């Protein structure tokens, strides 16, 4: 982890199973996406792409 | 006499079909009004407006048939 | 004579068609209502309200059909 321009610390972090979000999207109550084509096959791709960014990061 | 048999029979078949039309015709509409609201309910007052706008058109012919049925049953006896 | 027999027949036709209409209309509307709650439970307060508002219009005409069927069966027959 790059923390300061003279301080870097080795970290082991968990990617999957997905770590727990600090925030709550209960406030997203009031709307829902018009999932085209269908939500499950889409969540699969979303999760695969997400681990990739975090690794790349 | 024989007339007052069929004068009622007709009034039934006209007002029965006029029901099947008016009810189902609105239900098919109302469903699409709900599934839209059940996604983003913030538009409920908007969509409800459009709902009535179109529903008035649905009851164009059914209420005409109901009026003719009432005329046949009561005025024509 | 023959009058009461076909008066009952007419009321029967009227109420059978009215039942078809009311049943299928409220069925198609309730199907979408039961979908909306699942997508967004917690607004059930609200989808049920709108569902009743629509059900009243769905049943407006079948109620007249039943009213006049009874009017025939037990005032004219």
């Amino acid at each position: 982890k790059f923390i300061n321009t003279m301080s870097q610390v080795p970290t082991i972090s968990q990617l999957l199973p997905l770590p727990a979000s600090d925030d709550d999207d209960l406030k997203h109550k009031s709307w829902d996406y018009l999932y085209e084509p269908d939500p499950k096959a889409l969540l699969d791709t979303l999760l695969r792409r997400y681990v990739e960014s975090q690794v790349y990061q | 006499n024989l007339n007052m048999d069929l004068l009622y029979m007709a009034a039934a078949v006209m007002m029965g079909l006029a029901a099947i039309g008016a009810a189902i015709g609105i239900g098919i509409l109302g469903g699409k009004f709900l599934e839209g609201a059940a996604r983003q309910p913030d538009l409920i007052p908007l969509l409800r407006t459009q709902f009535f706008i179109v529903m008035g058109l649905v009851d164009a012919i059914p209420m005409i048939a109901v009026g003719l049925g009432l005329y046949v049953m009561f005025a024509v006896a």
